[PDB]
């Protein structure tokens, strides 16, 4: 009851902290907003004008984050008993060495030191604080789970490596060439295309559609060449964004389709059934043989599930199709042969 | 493990019922036919295929010993059972209903005896909004 | 005849107003053009130069919209009897409380007040009118049906939440880093990268390919770093547009495919058939039993239709495939067994 | 509802024709075979499945009472029938042709008697360019 | 021989002119380059500096295009006998009224008049020539076949109408709002956000990632709001390009897939076979009956081909699948019933 | 042993050089970084300020690349015996005429000449060196295998030719028109829209979202027209990037799917089996007949493999489906006919 | 068209061979069985379906008259035959090989007699690099 | 090539065993049935189809001569065999395992004799981390 309730509160807090879903996302969004506001306030404090009000408002955030994050770390350590592998002093210590948890405590002590030094106000101390302010970004960093963003980005980039490389090479060529030509066309008339480095800077900014406007071609031949190469190189430089975005959309579509037609149901049901059968069986010799059979069934269901880990694709559908076709073929040929024997 | 290997040898002798030293589909099927299970030919085929690793078509004594020695409590096996339970997790909050689980076990797959599913339900704390933490089941069935 | 004709005109006007298709879209486009022209005229009136001609031309639009919208509201209230649930005083009142209808009448009275106060010309009144002019935008707002645009945008964003988040995080990181480096490289040589806030502004504008040109790096090391980080961060910042656009295109493709292979025909035919059978049946006991059977058939067809609400996907095709395969398998195994019995 | 429950009990007695209290596939099929309908086994299976909610395989008296008590005029049912009619709507203007509807009912699905489809056509105002407002049909068949 | 050869040259010239494929594309590209060079030369002549050399070089192009286009029109009129429907004076006249052909001759006479007036050199004449120069663009216009570009663009836009509209509405909202807020934040500090029209111009240019730089926010709150709304509105304003590009790519993919699995072979073979059978058949009564049967077979093959006009989709594959399934089902149920009768 | 080891080292070096995979990519990336750093250093040397330090640092790179590339060429020539077709003096000479190898040696001698002339320091010599520096880019060029980037880009462009052309034409029209209108609206008020060439330059830069800011419309009517045409033409000009990016993503997806369900296994196994059978068979007459049969089986497997070269598509799946359906149909009709004969 | 309608009536009398006035599948099949064609049931079904437009299942005399009156030379039919020929057009240059056409007709679809395909080849100008302009075939077979 | 053509004529005489001059499916099947291979009808069909190029359905002497004259060592054939071997290349480094190759040949396709696969393994240098360069096999089986 009371201890079971305590267990429950701990499980719930563990899910809202480490495995957010629904409202836990609202809490994590609140923490993200707090961290982002801290970063904005620090940036504003960089400005000499607002460094007065911004410093005081940011000081408040220091303690606000400090108190909030200390409370969250206390809850996380007190929680994490959901799996029960971290219960007890040794389990809590094992949890505390989690890379994200060690990072969190390091950011925590850094914030404590920042507040304490702001209290003391030493010169080297205050410089160290101006430097230690960014650490709250590790809170933004810890946000993601095992760097899921980096892994997804890398996966999609690697899948489209040839296209990104092809596209980027072609675009680079375009840039170099256009820069050079304009430079030849404008090396003398325009004082800003004086060196080829200037032309390369203009081409980079031009094709990337930034277009600062510090360097722009003045000669009409230069403007014509710039227009043509602008159309080409702009298409090429915008290409990688389109390739990666389309790849992301296609991967999302594929993941959604696979989720809709996932194969987990029957293997899971069989696995649980035989697992409980073995747990129950764990004459005497007949019961032992049945136990061995049930454990084997559990292992087979585990193997089938591990096979099903592979996402469904054209491979699986065509495989099942061909299997069905071969079964019907062999069975109906056998029926024809049997009926023939009947005729004989 | 002299007691364990002796038990395994006695079990193998019971399985094969002869001195051939190889376990064939027919004898393995008869082992359960004695209990009126009526095994299928494909069932026996996958039964044999899961112990041996050479593809000879029979279960040798060393192969059965290797199968039996390994412990069910494994990281891969624990993860597989955990995801099998998560198959029926709603909202990604790690909760599976007791009655829904009962219906799923009863209908889908090899039907469980009603009493056996009841014991499954009672083996852990089932109350608390009708949901049962599947990870508790995983811990109970991974302890060996 | 005459009243049936009146009913007809009302139905037609209800469809052209609330359920546009074809020409109704041309009328709605006319109203949209009128509202958009009103907004443009108001914006122009904001300008001190054109505030003279624009004020008079806009005054005309006030009344034009006023008269047109009053007429449209009168038609909508007089219409909406197509369903016949809004006929009579109580039905018209029930219709008038529709959120879009209450919004429309509020905009109507606001326009009336604007015209009346322009007639009176009080100081506070005229300030209130300069403020109440935007309301015609609610006409632009009412345009969409139940916020279909917002719902579609939110659906596609949520589907691609991980990619938008991953991409945006990576892009933010890129920005911060590039801003900082350039700042270090140019904090002294360039007077516009004086503070890190200035560098962040430059990076935001640079990676977003806006490129105002107010801040641009001057040192050649700064330009090199800016070029490299420009390529990276530009790809990242343009990513969300590509992801969302591709997701929209894929969702459109999916909707079109599902529409082409929708499953409505047979369930609909069966439903209508059994519904009419029950309506007709509503010896005596045999007729009552047939009525019960027909009502049950109607309910079954309704259930099947509710099932068919789910858009067709790989799930449905594979489901029907597997069902057919199992039927053929069982039937042909039965035929083999039967023929075997014949042999026996 | 004493008259209604008495009628339901008499109907159930006619359906089962015995004191068993459970409605089986065979008896339900015979009920219509008496009228020469020749029901299918799957037809009777879905007939039974639609009344009971426990999956026992038979229609109990309380289950039949629950089925009969509910009113056909429902928001969900009305929407389903409305979309069923809209299936054959052209240009999204909410119009379905009379002759096209007649052909669809005659050919697709359980064929309607020609006279019955004629009454369907006449039950509302069919003139006006040959189109009939399906929503009028929905209102007529949702009034209970 | 000689007349058959003449017929051949005319057919070949007709295909290279009206139905280009391969080298005909190289000739059409040459004509396009000539027209585009004429347009470039005219634009350059607009410039007071280069109007001297450009005028003379362009004059050459006048005659060059003139002579080339007159020759091409002569060839097109002399050709177009490939179908033989335009042979003879009446057929040539019928061809000459083709909208593109009438346009071409109008451009031809316009060019002739331009050259003649350049020879005469009247004031009003020369002004008319400065105006009549653009006509060569109709040559660029005639290029496309029946406005295929416009039809394709309209088709893809209409297919994605909801997404373009949703996206554009949301983007417009973003723009208006961001413009307004910055205006409030900067109406006084910045002299360029003086009126809301100025803020709207800044927002338009900002979100569209043009970023001229004439108006940029100076206040740091203004820059923060501009950055946030820049990220949002930039995604929204770039959305339509991504939606349309993705839609184009998906439609191309679909067209390619349909081309690979087009259903033309068997209906075409049957159609030609029965058509020739009927042409041959066109005892006596038996031959007449066979002729009627062959003409009916030709008409049936024509109907099947008209059906196959519809591009292949999930509909056709699932239709054939279900048909096959029902045939096997009925046949094998019949076999089971037959074997049962044998048992009886 | 020793010579077999030598053979091995040569094979390994040949794969890491010509057929990189894994670590070979890291070596190629190192060489690419070296070449790119050389290009950057040359560009910096172009700048009069950094031409002093950059010249010395670049000189080092000259020799660094020189020594590294000479070593690599020596290894490549010494290697390339993996196939054994280039072993011996004649084989090495045959390898040396490979277009990439001849290019590499030409770049090598050019670098040697650059170093030697830098040593001598002649005026014409040093000018030739300032010109011969770019050659290291051929090292960047040789990088790709048989111009895979160009071939992929051309393939995707050609596949989407109609959409790129349609889109580009429409965009060009938009540009011309918007430029012109603004010009009319601003020919007098704005001194920068003086000629239509200036308006065309503004439109090019505007729609391409470069937005230098040198020319921007000032009149409010001009700004309104610029905003509307900006939205339209911006969508059109950004279209080609989206089309090509989406096409790249779709082609990658297709390629991945085909790789997952490639048909190489069974034909390959049969081919190798029968090839070895023939190699073994190469009474006596019976053995010769078996040899002929095995060689025929090898040739058939080769033909089937050549057929499988064609990437899998809807064509192959539907083909196999229809084949299976026809086999079951004919077989089961035969079974029905046989059972009927039994009845007779 | 008295001669034409008389010919059509005589043809219908020959087809049905009786005064029933309706053309059934059996009689239509027998018409060609007299010539040893061995028609299929589905073949006769589509034969009947193509003349009548009411779905009665038989070819009435007015329906056959309507079928016969219409002229084969039609814009839609001409386009259909043109695209059917273009099916085997290479490079989009409007050329189809004579030998390839011969092989296609011989193998695919209802096989044509070798002599008949030869006449097809000779009916137009086949020389000129071995290609034959299919549009010439379309003009020859659209002249009625 | 008088010796070669004489050998080919003798081989053809042995194949057909008669003066017909055409090789039919039955005789070709009997040729191997004499050795107890039990050929399939489709096997013989593709056997005949691969020699003749006219589709007559039989192997003429000139067709067999054309088949035999061509050399197995061809660029296309060498590339096909190379890619066939590469089918089982891991990491794109051009290495195929000896044991994996043995298993693939034994199980997939027409099973090779264990001794024959052993000779395949020994025909080249198989050591060196258990991988065998498939290109060595290609060179060995492309030398004719
Ligand atoms: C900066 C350079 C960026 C280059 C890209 C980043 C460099 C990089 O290579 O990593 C991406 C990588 C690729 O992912 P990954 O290899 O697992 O992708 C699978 C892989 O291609 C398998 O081989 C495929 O199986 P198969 O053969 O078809 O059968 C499988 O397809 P399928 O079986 O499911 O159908 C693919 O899903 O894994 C990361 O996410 C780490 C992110 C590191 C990113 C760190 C920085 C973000
Ligand atoms: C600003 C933050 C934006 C975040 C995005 C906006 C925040 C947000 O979450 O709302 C989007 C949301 C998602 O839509 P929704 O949940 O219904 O999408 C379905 C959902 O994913 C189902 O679970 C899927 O079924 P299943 O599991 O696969 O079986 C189904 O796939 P399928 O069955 O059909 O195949 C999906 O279609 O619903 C709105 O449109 C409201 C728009 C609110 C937008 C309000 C502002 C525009």
């Amino acid at each position: 009851r009371r201890n079971v309730k305590y267990r429950r509160v701990q499980n719930y807090l563990y899910n809202v902290l480490e495995r957010p879903r629904g409202w836990a996302f609202i809490y994590h969004a609140f923490v993200f907003l707090l961290v982002f506001g801290c970063l904005i306030l620090s940036v504003f404090s960089t400005i000499p004008e607002h460094t007065k009000l911004a410093s005081s408002c940011l000081l408040i955030l220091e303690f606000v984050m400090i108190v909030v994050f200390g409370l969250e770390f206390i809850i996380r350590i007190w929680s994490a008993g959901c799996c029960c592998r971290y219960r007890g002093w040794q389990g809590r210590l094992r949890f505390a060495r989690k890379p994200f948890c060690v990072i969190d405590t390091i950011v925590l002590i850094a914030s404590i030191a920042v507040v304490s030094a702001k209290t003391q106000g030493n010169i080297f101390a205050t410089s160290a604080l101006r430097s230690l302010r960014f650490l709250q970004i590790l809170r933004m960093v810890r946000m993601d789970r095992r760097g899921g963003t980096w892994k997804l980005l890398g996966s999609v980039v690697y899948a489209h490596s040839k296209e990104l490389i092809t596209a980027w090479y072609i675009g680079f060529l375009v840039l170099i060439f256009s820069s050079f030509l304009v430079y030849l066309v404008e090396k003398d008339a325009n004082k800003e295309f004086s060196t080829y480095a200037d032309a390369l800077w203009w081409g980079t900014i031009t094709l990337t559609t930034i277009g600062y406007g510090d360097k722009t071609p003045l000669t009409w031949l230069g403007r014509l060449l710039s227009a043509g190469f602008a159309l080409l190189g702009i298409s090429f430089f915008a290409l990688p964004a389109g390739i990666l975005g389309s790849g992301f959309a296609l991967k999302v579509q594929e993941q959604h389709r696979q989720k809709h037609f996932e194969k987990r149901r029957n293997p899971a049901a069989n696995l649980i059934q035989c697992v409980w059968r073995s747990y129950a069986a764990d004459t005497p010799p007949l019961k032992t043989v049945i136990r061995a059979i049930r454990i084997m069934k559990f292992h087979v269901a585990k193997r089938k599930f591990k096979e099903t880990l592979r996402p469904y694709d054209v491979k699986d559908v065509i495989e099942q199709y061909s299997a069905g076709h071969l079964d019907m073929l062999c069975r109906i040929k056998s029926l024809q042969t049997r009926v023939d024997q009947i005729l004989g | 493990t002299e007691e364990q290997i002796a038990e395994f040898k006695e079990a193998f002798s019971l399985f094969d019922k002869d001195g051939d030293g190889t376990i064939t589909t027919k004898e393995l099927g008869t082992v359960m036919r004695s209990l009126g299970q009526n095994p299928t030919e494909a069932e026996l085929q996958d039964m044999i295929n899961e112990v041996d690793a050479d593809g000879n078509g029979t279960i040798d004594f060393p192969e059965f010993l290797t199968m039996m020695a390994r412990k069910m409590k494994d990281t891969d096996s624990e993860e597989e059972i955990r995801e099998a339970f998560r198959v029926f997790d709603k909202d990604g909050n790690g909760y599976i209903s007791a009655a829904e689980l009962r219906h799923v076990m009863t209908n889908l797959g090899e039907k469980l005896t009603d009493e056996e599913v009841d014991e499954m339900i009672r083996e852990a704390d089932i109350d608390g909004d009708g949901q049962v933490n599947y990870e508790e089941f995983v811990q109970m069935m991974t302890a060996k």
